[PDB]
RNA sequence: UCGAGAGGAU
C-alpha cells in the first residue's frame, strides 16, 4: 500500500513539494495605479526553455 | 432620514426629513452654500472637520465614529472608553496618531517609548539628547522590576 | 473528532450502568451535544449517523458519495423497514433512574476519529526548574521543563487589574531577579563586586 | 486489525463468529445481512463489529520475520 | 382564616395556548353582569369543556413546610375535585366602584374582575383557589 | 406465589430469558440492572507473563484479548477474592493459573484459539476456570494467527474481581427494558411531524397491555408496576443465575448498610 | 517585549479544560500532579504547624504534602531525597514549601489575553484526573471552548501576592464588566436550553423528583415550598422549584412584544422578592445581558452570593436536564411536504423576476438610476431579488417549524441558534459572495467551462437553490467553495490587524490612570480629563434608566408633576397625605412646589438640549428604580394609608441630599463648580423620581421609608465612584480591542477596515462622503 | 496518568467509614448520610423506599462529584421517630421483596422448560 | 470524456467500450486500459487555458433529449440550456482532493466545515503502512481495532481508505444528559 | 502520506481566493487555515 | 544556541 514518490536521505523519507509559479514567456497587460506617471505595461517574463 | 422631533405638544413624534448622501468631501465650499444648513452638517472624515470646524469639533466627530464601527456590529461599549481614546489622541493639539510616528514621538521618556516599535533608535537618539527619565511610567518600571505606581503601587504605607 | 469538523475533548468518562439505553439494551459509545449542530451546519454529520444505521441493519454498504440522487427521505424509507424511527430518533431511558427520556434521542453509529492530541503529551507544570545561560531566565518548552511565558500581552491584564505587587513577583522573585552594584558619581555598574 | 472478542457496546462476545461469516458468504453463498443475522448478532452494535472489520492480520503474516 | 370569595362561572371561551397541558379559560360569573374573570388551568387533571358551569371559592387556609396528607384525619377543606395555591401580584381598577384582582399559582395566572371583593382579597402572600365540578 | 414482586417468563433459553416483571416498583427495576451489569463478581484473566511472542502483534494487545476470555464461574463463590485471600501474591484458594503455548509448524495459517488454554493450578473441585466454547466447530474464540516459524509462550493468571473496576468480568451483554409500552403514563413526549402514532413502530409488547381509548382521560396518579426485561449472557454464568446472583449481590449491598448502621 | 515587558516564568502550568457543571464559579479543576508540582512557601507559625509537620511527614510523592523546607540559615532542603525526611522538628520561622491545596487563590489565564477578565483568580478544587476542570458560565470571559483548548495558571509566592488575587482579581469581582457596563457571565447552553423547558406552563414536576431537586441547592434553607397544584396530585410548575436558586429580596421586571399582566404568550418576566410570577426563563432573563439577573444580584447582594447563584441554578436544571433529557435529529431540519411546495415556488417567482428584469435590460428599456451605472443597478436589483427570496423562504420555513423543534428550541431560549442557519439547513442557503459581489467571469464570459458564454443568470453567478438538505449541485459546490475561502481568509486576515490594534491601543494608553483628585492624568503629569469618564463614576456600578421629564405631552408632563396647593382641583388629595386638608393654600409653601416645578422644567429643557433624539434610556450609577421597590416591600406599605410626610420633609430633603452625593471635595469655588458639572445629570435624574407628586402618589412612601431612601442613594453613589489607582487607559483599550476580535462578517468603509484607518488617521480615505441637511 | 485506581468505586480507603451520619441544621428532624462507595444503583431504591413509609417527610439523594463513588441522603421524618429507624425498616422492606422476588423466579423459571 | 455528432451530439465512450474495461477489471486476452482509451481518441487531456474555448457537461444524461410528476425530495438541478458540447465530465466528485473526498456528503455541507475536516484528518490515527512493525522511524502510532466507515465515498475505493482505516463506527447519541 | 505527495506552495493580486480556474485540478476545499491559506494547495 | 518546516488554538 505504499505508494512511493520520494527520497530517501539519511533514513528520513523526503518529498519535493511542487512550486507555483507565473508561466514564463507570456504577454500580460497591466493597469497601472492612478498615482502613477506610466499607466499601461505590456509585461513578458522572457526566459528559455 | 427619518427623524424625531418636538411636536408642539411636546411628545417627540417622527418628522421624515430629506438628506443628501455625497460620494466625496471638500467642507470649505460645501457648508457656505444656500438652501442647506450649516450648522448641522456632517463628514465621515473627522481630518476635515478638525482643520475646517476646530480641534474640538473634531473630538466629537472622531468618537461618533468609532461608535459608528462598534454599533454596526452590534456591540455595546460604555461611553468613557472610545471617549478616553479620542481624547489622548485630541489633547496634543492635532490629531495624534495611535503608530509608531505618532504618540510614540512625544516627551513620554524612553524606556516606555522603547518598548513599543523603533525600539533602539529611540534610545540613540536619547543617548545624544541626554534624555532623563522620571521613571513614574509602568514600562520604566516593568522594565527595571519594581511596583509601578498601579493601584496598589500608586501610594506608600508606612505606620502610626 | 468526527469527519465534518466537530472536534471535541473527552469531558466524562461513564460506564455502561450510568449511560442511557434504549430498549434493545444499546448504549451510546459517545455522546455529543445538540448546540454543536446548528452553530457550524454540518448536516453531513447528521445524515452519516442516518445511513450507517440502516448499512448496520441491512448488512449493505452505505453510499456517501458526492452528488449522488440519494435523499434522506429515500434512506429514511428503508430504516422504517427496520423498525425504526425513520428520522433515526430512539425512546431512551435514563441509567440513573430507569425514567423514559422526555425528549427521544437522535442515535446511530457515526465513523469517528481520535487526533493526535493526548493530554498527557500536553500536561506540563514547573517551579523553579531549569534556567537559560544568557538571559538568567527559564527555560524553553514542556520538553525541557520550561516554564510558561508571562507575555506582554500578559502583563497588560495585570496592569489593569491594579495587582502591582503581583506583577513585581511575577518578575522578580520568577524569572531572574538579579541584585548588582552600581555608584553614585558615574551612573553604572562599574564598582568592583564586594561582598564579603 | 483482528476480530475483536467482544462487542464495544454491548460486550457480547463477537470474537468466536469471525471464521464462521467469512465460509457463510462464500461456501453459502449468502450476503452479509443475512450472515450477521444467522451468527445471533441482532443489535447493530453488534452488527457493525463484524460487518466494518478490517482483517489486516492477514497482511501483517506476509512479512516473514 | 376562612373563605374569602365564592361564585358560579359559566365558561365562555378555551383556548389552548400553543400548549398540551394547559388552556387560557375565560368565564363571566353567572347572576352577575359587572364581574368575570379569566383563569389558567390545567386540563391533564381537570379537563374543561366549553360552556360549562363551575362554582368557584378563594380562601386564605386549610411559613412552615409542605408535610403529605399522610392520612385522611388530616381533613381537608375541599369538598371539590379541583384546588391551586398563589400569589397575588397585583391589584388595578378598572373604574370608580370596580376591581381587578392578578394571582400567580405558580405561573399558572388568573384575571379577577368584579367589585363587591372589598372585604376580602388582601395584598397578603397566602391565597388559594378551589373549582367544584 | 409469595406476597411481593411476580414474574411470569415468557421465553427462555440457555443465552436469553424473556420475562415480566410485574408488581415491582420502578428503583427496584433499575437497580436491578445496575447490579446485573456492574456488582456481580466473576472470573477473567488479570496477570500476563510473557515467555516468548515471536507474533505480529504487541503483548499488551494480546493481554487484552485473554482479559475478556470468557471463562466458567458458576462456583465463584468457593473461589476468594485475591486482596482478600492471605497468600503472597496470588494461590489456588484465590487465583486460577491458566497456561499457553503455540508454535507455527504449518506452512498454512495458524489460529490460536481459546479451547487451546490449558490450565495448571489446583481446581480444588469447582466449576471454576474452563473457558466457554458456544462455537458449533468447538474452537473457542481467535486470539492470534500465527505464520510458520512463529511462537506465543506465556502464562495467564485468572483472579476474581467486579465488572466497575473493568468490564472484563461482565456477566450479561445487553439488558431490555420496557415499561408502559403505549405511554399510558405519559412519561414521554413523542416527536413527530404529522403523527406520532404513524411515525413510531408498536413494540411488541404493546399486545400485553390494555389499549387506551382516547375518549377515556389521562389515568392520572397511576405509576409504573410492570415492566418487561430480557438478559443475554455471555456464558460465564448461566442466565438464571444472573439475575438471582444480581438480586443476591443487591439484596447483600442492602445488608453491609445494616451492619454499618448497627456499629455506629 | 521578549525578555523584560513579558518573561517565560516558573511556579507556571499548562493544560487542557473541560467542563464540570458540580464545580463552583471560581473554583477551579487541578490535578494532583500539578499541585504536586507546584509549591507555596508558606511560614511557620503557632497556628499551622500541627498541619506542616503533618504536610512533611506526608511527603512530596503523594499530596497534600511538601516538596522542601528552607531553615534560617536559607539552605534548602530536599525532600524527595533525604535522611531526615521523616525526622523533623520544625523550628519557629522556617520556611516550608507545601504543595497546592484546596481553596487556594491561583491565576487563570487564556490566550490570547485581550481582557482584564481573561486573567482571573481562582480557588484552586484538586481534582483526579489531568484537565483543568473549570465551571459552565466562565466561558465567555476568555472565550474558551472545550475542542482542545489550552490554559495556563500562575501561583503566588507572597502573602500581599495572595491578596491581590482573592481582593482584586477574584472571578466574582469581574463578574460585572467595565465593558459594555454589563456582567461578563451568563448561563450557557444546557442550563439555558433546560431553563425554558423548566419553566414552560407544560412542564409540572412530582413530588419524587422535587425533593431531588430541592436537595441540589447546597444553601437551601429545608423548607418544601407549598406546591402549585394540590387537588389531584400535588404538582410544582417548573417556575415554582426554579425559585428557591433565587435570593430573598430580588424583584426583577421586564416587559417585551406581548407583554399584559396576563402575559398569554407566557412572555416577559416578573420577579418578587426571589419568586418568579410569571414569564419563560431565556437568554434575555438570564443571560449576561444588561438589567438581567446576574446584574440585579451581583449589584444587590454583593458578588459572592451571585457567584454562588451562577452554580445552585446550574445545579438544578442540569439535573431536571438529565432526567428530561434533550437531543436533536434530522427530522429537525425537515420541514412540511406543503412548506418545500411554496418555497421552491418563492425560488421560482423570483427566478422570474430576475429574467423579467434581464429582458428589460436586454432591450435598453432600463432606466439608469442616479450616481449609478447601467450594469451596476442591474446587478444591485438582482443581488436584491435573490436575497428576498432567501429571506423569505427561511421565514417560510420557521413558520413551519413545530414547538417540539429542537433547532428551534435553541433559537427560543437563545442557548446556540439563529434564523440564517435555519434558512440556509433547510429552505435554501442563498448565494454566495466573493469580494462584495457575486462569483466574477474567471474563464471569459463565463464563471465555469459549463455554461456559455455571456451568462448572467442566478445559476451561473452564485445562487445556490438547492438546501443544505435537498443537496448542493457540483456547480453550486464550487462556488459556495469559492466564497468560503474568502471567510477563512477574513477570518485569518483581521486577526492578526486585530491583535495589531489591540497592542497599538494599550501601549498608547498604558499610563492613563485614575490620579488623587479624579484628573487622568500620565507620567509626565499632562491632564487627559479633569473627571475621569466626565461624571467620575466607576463604568462597573452603571445601569441604564429612562429620565422621563423627557419623554410625554407637556400636559401629560404637567399632570405627573404639578401639584398646585392654590388650586382644588390639581392638588395633593388628603387621601395621600395626613395633612392633606391643612396644607391647602398655604403659600409659603406653594412657592416651595413653584420652586421645584420651575426646576423640574428647566431640567427638561436641559436634557432636551442634550438628547436631540430624545432617548431617555441612558446609563446611570444609581439604579433607583429598585431602590423604590425595596422600601415597598422592606417596609409593608399600603396604597391606601396617608403619608407621614409633610411637603417640606420631601422637598428640602431631596434638595439636601444633591449636596451630600459627592465626587470632589475641593474647598474652592472652581473644583466645587466642576462637582456640581459632575453630578449634573444624575440630579436631573434624581429630581424627576423623587418629586412631591410622584413620591407622594406613584409610590406611597412613608417618613421612615424616605429618609432610607436618602441613605441608600448617597451610599450607592459613593460606591459608584471611580478609585484613585485604577489604570482607566489600559482597561478602554482593551473594551474596544476585545470587541474588535468579534467583528466578522449600500458600500461604506465598516468595522476593522474603517477602525484601522480611525486609529492610523487617514490622508486619503476609502469611501469619504458628506451628510447634507 | 492521573486518574485514581479503578478499585476506589467499591472499596473504602484509609481511615473511611461506610455511613457517616451527620444532623441538619436548620431542621427540626433531618439527618445526612455519607454513604461512601456506592452510587445510584443503591441510593434509588433507598430513598424510592423511604416514600412509600408514610411517616417520611423528605428523603432525596444527590451525587455531589461523578468523579467520585459518594452519595449524600437526607431524611425528614416526625416527632419521635429517629429517621435511622425509618431507614432501618425501609432496607429491611427492601429486602423482602428482593428474596420473594428470588423464589418467586426460580419457581417459575425451574416451571419452563429449555 | 470526448463529445462529438453521430444521430446527434453523443459521448464517443459507449457500453461496448465500458465492458471491455471491466473486464480487465475481473482479470486480477486483449487487455483494456487506460491508455487504450486515451489512443482511442475516446478521451482528451484538458488543461486550464485550453478549456477556455469548450463546453463541458457535468452529466452524461444531460445529452439525452427532452420531451410532470417527480420525486419532491432530490435536488432541484437546472436544465443545462445548452447543446453545443465538445466534452463531458468523468464525474464532479473528481474536482475534490484525496482528503476532501474522505468526507460523507460534502455538498451536504458548509464548505469551512470540509476544510475543517480536511487539516485534521491527516492527524487522525491508525495504520499508516503494514509494516509498522518492520520499521523503525522516529514516532509512530497505530489503533488497535481501525474499523471500515459503514458510510463510503465511491471514490474511497482508489483511496484505499477501506483497506486500511483510521476510526471506528462509535455508537453516537447526541444527547443532553449530566452537562459534561 | 497520501495528501503529502499532491501539495502545492506558491512563494510570495489576489492570489489566496478560489479561482474558477482551479475547477478540476486543485483541491477547493483542502487548504491550511490561518499561516498560508489559499497559497499552500493540494491537487 | 542560531535558521528552516509542520501542525494546535481564537
Ligand atoms: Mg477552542
Ligand atoms: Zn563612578
Ligand atoms: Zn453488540
Ligand atoms: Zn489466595
Amino acid at each position: 500500500f505504499d505508494m512511493g514518490g520520494y527520497f530517501i536521505i539519511n533514513g528520513s523519507e523526503k518529498v519535493l513539494i511542487a512550486q507555483e509559479r507565473s508561466a514564463g514567456n507570456i504577454v500580460q497587460v497591466f493597469k497601472k495605479a492612478a498615482p502613477s506617471p506610466i499607466s499601461h505595461v505590456a509585461e513578458i517574463r522572457s526566459a528559455l526553455e | 432620514y427619518d427623524r424625531k422631533v418636538p411636536s408642539p405638544t411636546g411628545e417627540y413624534v417622527k418628522e421624515p426629513e430629506w438628506v443628501l448622501e455625497t460620494d466625496g468631501v471638500n467642507l470649505s465650499e460645501v457648508m457656505t452654500v444656500p438652501g442647506i444648513d450649516p450648522t448641522r452638517i456632517y463628514t465621515n472624515s473627522f481630518i476635515d472637520i478638525m482643520e475646517v470646524l476646530g480641534i474640538e469639533a473634531g473630538r466629537a466627530a472622531l468618537y461618533k465614529e468609532v461608535y459608528n464601527v462598534i454599533a454596526s456590529d452590534g456591540s455595546y461599549v460604555n461611553y468613557r472608553h472610545m471617549a478616553l481614546l479620542v481624547d489622548v489622541m485630541t489633547t496634543q493639539g492635532g490629531l495624534t496618531s495611535v503608530t509608531r510616528h505618532g504618540f510614540n514621538r512625544s516627551n513620554t521618556g524612553a524606556l516606555m517609548r522603547c518598548s513599543f516599535e523603533e525600539t533602539v533608535e529611540i534610545l540613540f537618539e536619547a543617548g545624544a539628547s541626554a534624555e532623563l527619565d522620571d521613571c513614574r511610567g509602568v514600562s520604566e518600571n516593568v522594565i527595571l522590576g519594581q511596583m509601578a505606581p498601579i493601584g496598589t503601587g500608586a501610594f506608600d504605607v508606612m505606620i502610626d | 473528532a468526527s469527519r465534518h469538523g466537530q472536534k471535541g475533548t473527552i469531558g466524562i468518562t461513564y460506564r455502561r450502568e450510568d449511560m442511557p439505553f434504549t430498549a434493545e439494551g444499546i448504549v451510546p459509545d459517545l455522546i455529543i451535544n445538540p448546540h454543536a449542530i446548528p452553530s457550524r451546519m454540518t448536516v453531513a454529520h447528521l445524515i452519516e449517523c442516518l445511513l450507517s444505521k440502516v448499512a448496520a441493519l441491512s448488512g449493505n454498504e452505505g453510499d456517501a458519495s458526492p452528488f449522488t440522487d440519494i435523499t434522506v427521505e429515500g434512506i429514511s424509507k428503508l430504516l422504517r423497514e427496520h423498525g425504526y424511527q425513520s428520522r433515526g430518533f430512539e425512546v431512551m431511558y435514563n441509567g440513573h433512574t430507569g425514567k423514559k427520556l422526555m425528549a427521544q434521542i437522535f442515535f446511530g453509529p457515526t465513523y469517528y476519529q481520535r487526533l493526535r492530541h493526548m493530554v498527557d503529551d500536553k500536561i506540563h507544570a514547573r517551579a523553579r526548574g531549569p534556567m537559560q545561560v544568557l538571559t538568567r531566565q527559564p527555560v524553553e518548552g514542556r520538553s525541557r521543563d520550561g516554564g510558561l511565558r508571562f507575555g506582554e500581552m500578559e502583563r497588560d491584564c495585570m496592569i489593569a487589574h491594579g495587582a502591582a505587587s503581583f506583577l513585581k513577583e511575577r518578575l522578580m522573585e520568577a524569572s531572574d531577579a538579579f541584585r548588582v552594584h552600581i555608584c553614585g558619581i558615574c551612573g553604572l555598574m562599574t564598582v568592583i563586586a564586594k561582598l564579603n | 486489525m483482528i476480530v475483536p472478542v467482544r462487542c464495544f457496546s454491548c460486550g457480547k462476545v463477537v470474537g468466536d463468529k469471525w471464521e464462521s461469516y467469512l465460509n457463510l458468504l462464500q461456501e453459502d453463498e449468502l450476503d452479509e445481512g443475512t450472515a450477521l443475522s444467522r451468527l445471533g448478532l441482532k443489535r447493530y452494535c453488534c452488527r457493525r463489529m463484524i460487518l466494518t472489520h478490517v482483517d489486516l492480520i492477514e497482511k501483517f503474516l506476509r512479512y516473514n520475520p | 382564616s376562612n373563605t374569602l370569595f365564592d361564585d358560579i362561572f359559566q365558561v365562555s371561551e378555551v383556548d389552548p395556548g400553543r400548549y398540551n397541558k394547559v388552556c387560557r379559560i375565560e368565564a363571566a360569573s353567572t347572576t352577575q353582569d359587572q364581574c368575570k374573570l379569566t383563569l389558567d388551568i390545567n386540563v391533564e387533571l381537570f379537563p374543561v369543556a366549553a360552556q360549562d358551569s363551575l362554582t368557584v371559592t378563594i380562601a386564605s387556609s386549610l411559613t412552615r413546610s409542605w408535610r403529605p396528607p399522610q392520612a385522611g384525619d388530616r381533613s381537608l377543606a375541599d369538598d371539590y375535585d379541583y384546588v391551586m395555591y398563589g400569589t397575588a401580584y397585583k391589584f388595578e381598577e378598572v373604574s370608580k366602584d370596580l376591581i381587578a384582582v392578578y394571582y400567580s399559582f405558580g405561573g399558572l395566572l388568573m384575571r379577577l374582575e368584579g367589585n363587591y371583593r372589598n372585604l376580602n382579597n388582601l395584598k397578603q402572600e397566602n391565597a388559594y383557589l378551589l373549582i367544584r365540578r | 406465589s409469595e406476597e411481593g414482586p411476580q414474574v411470569k417468563i415468557r421465553e427462555a433459553s440457555k443465552d436469553n430469558v424473556d420475562f415480566i416483571l410485574s408488581n415491582v416498583d420502578l428503583a427496584m427495576a433499575n437497580s436491578l440492572r445496575r447490579v446485573m451489569i456492574a456488582e456481580i463478581p466473576t472470573l477473567a484473566i488479570d496477570s500476563v507473563e510473557v515467555e516468548t511472542n515471536t507474533t505480529v502483534l504487541a503483548d499488551e494487545f494480546i493481554a487484552h484479548r485473554l482479559g475478556l476470555i470468557p471463562l466458567q464461574s458458576m462456583d465463584i463463590e468457593q473461589l476468594e477474592y485475591s486482596r482478600d485471600c492471605f497468600c503472597e501474591d496470588h494461590c489456588d484458594k484465590c487465583s486460577v493459573v491458566l497456561t499457553l503455548q503455540a508454535f507455527g509448524e504449518s506452512e498454512s495459517t495458524t489460529n490460536v484459539y481459546s479451547k487451546d488454554l490449558v490450565i495448571v493450578s489446583n481446581l480444588m473441585g469447582r466449576n471454576i476456570g474452563h473457558p466457554i466454547i458456544q462455537d458449533k466447530e468447538g474452537n473457542g474464540v481467535l486470539i492470534c494467527k500465527l505464520r510458520k516459524g512463529q511462537e506465543l509462550k506465556l502464562t495467564c493468571v485468572a483472579k476474581k474481581g467486579i465488572a466497575k473496576e473493568h468490564a472484563k468480568w461482565g456477566p450479561a451483554a445487553a439488558i431490555e427494558f420496557e415499561y408502559d409500552p403505549w405511554n399510558k403514563l405519559k412519561h414521554t413526549d413523542y416527536w413527530y411531524e404529522q403523527d406520532s402514532a404513524k411515525e413510531w413502530p408498536q413494540s411488541k409488547n404493546c399486545e400485553y397491555e390494555d389499549p387506551p381509548n382516547e375518549g377515556d382521560p389521562f389515568d392520572y396518579k397511576a405509576q409504573a408496576d410492570t415492566f418487561y426485561m430480557n438478559v443475554e449472557s455471555v456464558g460465564s454464568i448461566p442466565v438464571d443465575q444472573v439475575v438471582v446472583r444480581g438480586i443476591d449481590t443487591l439484596q447483600k449491598k442492602v445488608a453491609s448498610i445494616l451492619l454499618a448502621l448497627t456499629q455506629m | 517585549r521578549g525578555n523584560l515587558m513579558g518573561k517565560r516564568v516558573d511556579f507556571s502550568a499548562r493544560t487542557v479544560i473541560s467542563g464540570d457543571p458540580n464545580l463552583e464559579l471560581d473554583q477551579v479543576g487541578v490535578p494532583k500532579s500539578i499541585a504536586k508540582t507546584l509549591t507555596y512557601p508558606e511560614v511557620v507559625t503557632p497556628y499551622n504547624i500541627d498541619r506542616l509537620t503533618q504536610l512533611v511527614r506526608n511527603g512530596p510523592n503523594e499530596h497534600p504534602g511538601a516538596k522542601y523546607v528552607i531553615r534560617d540559615s536559607g539552605d534548602r532542603i530536599d525532600l524527595r531525597y533525604s535522611k531526615r525526611a521523616g525526622d523533623i522538628q520544625l523550628q519557629y520561622g522556617w520556611k516550608v514549601e507545601r504543595h497546592i491545596m484546596d481553596n487556594d487563590p491561583v491565576l487563570f489565564n487564556r490566550q490570547p489575553s485581550l481582557h482584564k477578565m481573561s486573567m482571573m483568580a481562582h480557588r484552586v478544587k484538586v481534582i483526579p484526573y489531568s484537565t483543568f476542570r473549570l465551571n459552565l458560565s466562565v466561558t465567555s470571559p476568555y472565550n474558551a471552548d472545550f475542542d482542545g483548548d489550552e490554559m495556563n495558571l500562575h501561583v503566588p509566592q507572597s502573602e500581599e501576592t495572595r491578596a491581590e488575587l482573592s481582593q482584586l482579581c477574584a472571578v466574582p469581582l469581574q463578574i460585572v464588566s467595565p465593558q459594555s457596563n454589563k456582567p461578563c457571565m451568563g448561563i450557557v447552553q444546557d442550563t439555558l436550553c433546560g431553563i425554558r423547558k423548566l419553566t414552560l406552563r407544560d412542564t409540572f414536576i412530582e413530588l419524587d423528583q422535587v425533593l431531588n431537586m430541592l436537595y441540589w441547592v447546597p444553601d437551601w434553607d429545608g423548607v418544601i415550598p407549598t406546591p402549585a397544584i394540590i387537588k389531584p396530585k400535588p404538582l410544582w410548575s417548573g417556575k415554582q422549584i426554579l425559585s428557591v436558586a433565587i435570593p430573598n429580596g430580588i424583584h426583577l421586571q421586564r416587559f417585551d412584544e406581548g407583554t399584559t399582566l396576563l402575559s398569554p404568550k407566557d412572555n416577559g418576566m416578573l420577579i418578587i422578592d426571589g419568586q418568579i410570577i410569571f414569564g419563560v426563563v431565556e437568554k434575555k432573563t438570564v443571560g449576561s445581558s444588561n438589567g438581567g439577573l446576574i446584574h440585579v444580584v451581583t449589584r444587590e447582594k454583593g458578588p459572592q452570593v451571585c457567584a454562588k447563584l451562577f452554580g445552585n441554578i446550574q445545579k438544578v436544571v442540569n439535573f431536571w436536564l438529565l432526567h428530561n433529557g434533550f437531543s436533536t435529529g434530522i427530522g429537525d431540519t425537515i420541514a412540511d411536504g406543503p412548506t418545500m411546495r411554496e418555497i421552491t415556488e418563492t425560488i421560482a417567482e423570483a427566478k422570474k423576476k430576475v429574467l423579467d428584469v434581464t429582458k428589460e435590460a436586454q432591450a435598453n428599456l432600463l432606466t439608469a438610476k442616479h450616481g449609478m451605472t447601467l450594469r451596476e443597478s442591474f446587478e444591485d436589483n438582482v443581488v436584491r431579488f435573490l436575497n428576498e427570496a432567501r429571506d423569505k423562504a427561511g421565514r417560510l420555513a420557521e413558520v413551519n417549524l413545530k414547538d417540539l423543534n429542537n433547532v428551534k428550541q435553541m433559537v427560543m431560549a437563545g442557548s446556540k441558534g439563529s434564523f440564517i442557519n435555519i434558512a440556509q439547513m433547510s429552505a435554501c442557503v442563498g448565494q454566495q459572495s466573493v469580494e462584495g459581489k457575486r462569483i466574477a467571469f474567471g474563464f471569459v464570459d463565463r464563471t465555469l467551462p459549463h455554461f456559455s458564454k455571456d451568462d448572467y443568470s442566478p445559476e451561473s453567478k452564485g445562487f445556490v437553490e438547492n438546501s443544505y438538505l435537498r443537496g448542493l449541485t457540483p456547480q453550486e459546490f464550487f462556488f459556495h467553495a469559492m466564497g468560503g475561502r474568502e471567510g477563512l481568509i477574513d477570518t485569518a486576515v483581521k486577526t492578526a490587524e486585530t491583535g495589531y490594534i489591540q497592542r497599538r491601543l494599550v501601549k498608547a494608553l498604558e499610563d492613563i490612570m485614575v490620579h488623587y483628585d479624579n484628573t487622568t492624568r500620565n507620567s509626565l503629569g499632562n491632564v487627559i480629563q479633569f473627571i475621569y469618564g466626565e461624571d467620575g463614576m466607576d463604568a462597573a456600578h452603571i445601569e441604564k434608566q429612562s429620565l422621563d421629564t423627557i419623554g410625554g405631552s407637556d400636559a401629560a408632563f404637567e399632570k405627573r408633576y404639578r401639584v398646585d396647593l392654590l388650586n382644588t382641583d390639581h392638588t395633593l388629595d388628603p387621601s395621600l397625605l395626613e395633612s392633606g386638608s391643612e396644607i391647602l393654600g398655604d403659600l409659603k409653601l406653594q412657592v416651595l412646589l413653584d420652586e421645584e416645578y420651575k426646576q423640574l422644567v428647566k431640567d427638561r429643557k436641559f436634557l432636551r438640549e442634550v438628547f436631540v433624539d430624545g432617548e431617555a434610556n441612558w446609563p446611570l450609577p444609581v439604579n433607583i428604580r429598585r431602590i423604590i421597590q425595596n422600601a415597598q416591600q422592606t417596609f409593608h406599605i399600603d396604597h391606601t394609608k396617608p403619608s407621614d410626610l409633610t411637603i417640606k420633609d420631601i422637598v428640602l430633603g431631596v434638595k439636601d441630599l444633591q449636596e451630600n452625593l459627592l465626587v470632589l471635595r475641593g474647598k474652592n469655588e472652581i473644583i466645587q463648580n466642576a462637582q456640581r458639572d459632575a453630578v449634573t445629570l444624575f440630579c436631573c435624574l434624581l429630581r424627576s423620581r423623587l418629586a412631591t407628586r410622584r413620591v407622594l402618589q406613584e409610590y406611597r412612601l412613608t417618613k421612615q421609608a424616605f429618609d432610607w431612601v436618602l441613605s441608600n442613594i448617597e451610599a450607592q453613589f459613593l460606591r459608584s465612584v471611580v478609585h484613585p489607582g485604577e489604570m482607566v487607559g489600559v482597561l478602554a483599550a482593551q473594551s474596544i480591542g476585545e470587541p474588535a476580535t468579534q467583528m466578522t462578517l449600500k458600500k461604506v468603509t465598516s468595522g476593522v477596515p474603517r477602525l484601522k484607518e480611525i486609529l492610523n488617521v487617514a490622508k486619503n480615505m476609502k469611501t469619504p462622503s458628506l451628510t447634507v441637511y | 496518568m492521573n486518574a485514581p485506581d479503578r478499585f476506589e468505586l467499591f472499596l473504602l480507603g484509609e481511615g473511611e467509614s461506610k455511613l457517616k451520619i451527620d444532623p441538619d441544621t436548620k431542621a427540626p428532624n433531618a439527618v445526612v448520610i455519607t454513604f461512601e462507595k456506592e452510587d445510584h444503583t443503591l441510593g434509588n431504591l433507598i430513598r424510592a423506599e423511604l416514600l412509600n413509609d408514610r411517616k417520611v417527610l423528605f428523603a432525596a439523594y444527590k451525587v455531589e462529584h461523578p468523579f467520585f463513588a459518594r452519595f449524600k441522603l437526607r431524611i425528614q421524618t416526625t416527632e419521635g421517630y429517629d429517621p435511622k429507624d425509618a431507614l432501618k425498616n425501609a432496607c429491611n422492606s427492601i429486602i423482602n421483596k428482593l428474596g420473594a422476588l428470588k423464589t418467586n423466579f426460580e419457581t417459575e423459571w425451574n416451571l419452563q422448560t429449555l | 470524456f470526448i463529445v462529438e455528432d453521430d444521430g446527434h451530439k453523443e459521448l464517443k465512450v459507449r457500453k461496448g467500450h465500458i465492458a471491455k474495461l471491466m473486464a480487465t477489471e475481473y482479470q486480477d486476452v486483449e487487455e483494456y486500459t487506460w491508455s487504450s482509451l486515451l489512443n482511442e481518441g475516446l478521451v482528451e487531456y484538458i488543461d486550464a487555458e485550453e478549456e477556455e474555448s469548450i463546453l463541458i457537461a457535468m452529466q452524461p444524461e444531460d445529452l439525452e433529449p427532452a420531451e410532470l410528476d417527480v420525486d419532491p425530495a432530490k435536488r432541484i438541478r437546472v436544465s443545462h440550456h445548452a447543446t453545443t458540447f465538445t466534452h463531458c465530465e468523468i464525474h464532479p466528485s473528481m474536482i475534490l482532493g484525496v482528503a476532501a473526498s474522505i468526507i460523507p456528503f460534502p455538498d451536504h455541507n458548509q464548505s469551512p466545515r470540509n476544510t475543517y475536516q480536511s487539516a485534521m484528518g491527516k492527524q487522525a490515527m491508525g495504520v499508516f503502512l503494514t509494516n509498522y512493525n518492520v520499521r523503525m522511524d522516529t514516532m509512530a502510532n497505530i489503533l488497535y481495532y481501525p474499523q471500515k466507515p459503514l458510510g463510503t465515498t465511491r471514490a474511497m475505493e482508489y483511496l484505499k481508505f477501506r483497506e486500511l482505516p483510521a476510526g471506528q463506527n462509535a455508537i453516537v447519541a447526541i444527547a443532553c444528559y449530566s452537562g459534561y | 502520506t497520501l495528501s503529502h505527495l499532491r501539495r502545492t506552495n506558491t512563494p510570495i493580486a489576489k492570489p489566496r481566493q478560489l479561482h474558477n480556474t482551479h475547477w478540476g485540478l486543485v483541491c477547493p476545499a483542502e487548504t491550511p487555515e490561518g499561516q498560508a491559506c489559499g497559497l499552500v494547495k493540494n491537487l
